């Protein structure tokens, strides 16, 4: 079923900050804001951790959209191939979540990759989830109206304990 | 993609 990362990295404080640093032309800014919150809260309701939003500067979890090279070892690659990627908890790049601007993203009302789904998967990595062998899990390694699976909940609660 | 660092 679920996996963690080696040595179980996790956030150490009861509060974790996050910032949406850059946006996508595909959606209003407020729509991205509301979906990110919804994704975070899917995981947060299960565990003793609370998320605080910031609008400037560096936050623990930096979230954004980018084209091409964007300052880490994993540059984006144009339309297709890689869609998005995220990092396990830690300082600096740890926790951050990046989305390729050269895809099409949707809130559900148009063509595109469903952003809510994608953000819930990526932010699972940002909280310390690896990939699951269970096909029903949000953390299954491939993209394929939803909820966390029982395997997703068991894994996140193994790492943080229960709310 | 989930990377360590
Ligand atoms: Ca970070
Ligand atoms: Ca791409
Ligand atoms: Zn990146
Ligand atoms: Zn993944």
């Amino acid at each position: 079923g679920y996996s963690l990362f080696p040595n179980s990295p996790k956030w150490t404080s009861k509060v974790v900050t996050y910032r949406i640093v850059s946006y996508t032309r595909d959606l209003p800014h407020i729509t991205v804001d509301r979906l990110v919150s919804k994704a975070l809260n899917m995981w947060g309701k299960e565990i003793p951790l609370h998320f605080r939003k910031v609008v400037w500067g560096t936050a623990d979890i930096m979230i954004g959209f980018a084209r091409g090279a964007h300052g880490d070892s994993y540059p984006f690659d144009g339309p297709g191939n890689t869609l998005a990627h995220a990092f396990a908890p830690g300082t600096g790049l740890g926790g951050d979540a990046h989305f390729d601007e050269d895809e099409r993203w949707t809130d559900g009302s148009s063509l595109g990759i469903n952003f809510l789904y994608a953000a819930t998967h990526q932010l699972g990595h940002s909280l310390g989830m690896g990939h699951s062998s269970d096909p029903n899990a949000v953390m299954y390694p491939t993209y394929g109206n939803f909820k966390l699976s029982q395997d997703d909940i068991k894994g996140i609660q193994k790492l943080y304990g229960k709310r | 993609x989930g990377a360590v660092x």
